[PDB]
């Protein structure tokens, strides 16, 4: 994935 | 609902806009990724490996990298550095 989708999934 | 940011850690996240002392996890998280892209410290084939070596961001985290899929650990070392 990239690093932002990623990181959304943490976001999340 | 809110945590309150050691001072150092309250400093990387002013750095890339924030404005307050205490905040929800959601924006610390928030603030932290504003600064691993604006510092371009994830690795441009594996993505959700961040490099943070000789950056702020390790000091704090007291590591050398760290896979953004380990949640639970990534709230470990933030929450090393709250108050
Ligand atoms: C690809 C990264 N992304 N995806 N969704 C959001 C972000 C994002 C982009 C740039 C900087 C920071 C974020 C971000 N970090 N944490 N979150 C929420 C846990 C976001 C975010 C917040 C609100 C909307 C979208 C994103």
């Amino acid at each position: 994935l990239t690093f932002a989708e990623y990181w959304a999934q943490l976001a999340s | 609902t809110l945590v309150r940011p050691k001072p150092l850690l309250l400093k990387l996240l002013k750095s890339v806009g924030a404005q307050k002392d205490t905040y929800t996890m959601k924006e610390v998280l928030f603030y932290l990724g504003q600064y691993i892209m604006t510092k371009r410290l994830y690795d441009a084939a594996q993505q959700h490996i961040v490099y943070c070596s000789n950056d702020l961001l390790g000091d704090l985290f007291g590591v050398p990298s760290f896979s953004v899929k380990e949640h639970r650990k990534i709230y470990t070392m933030i929450y090393r550095n709250l108050v």
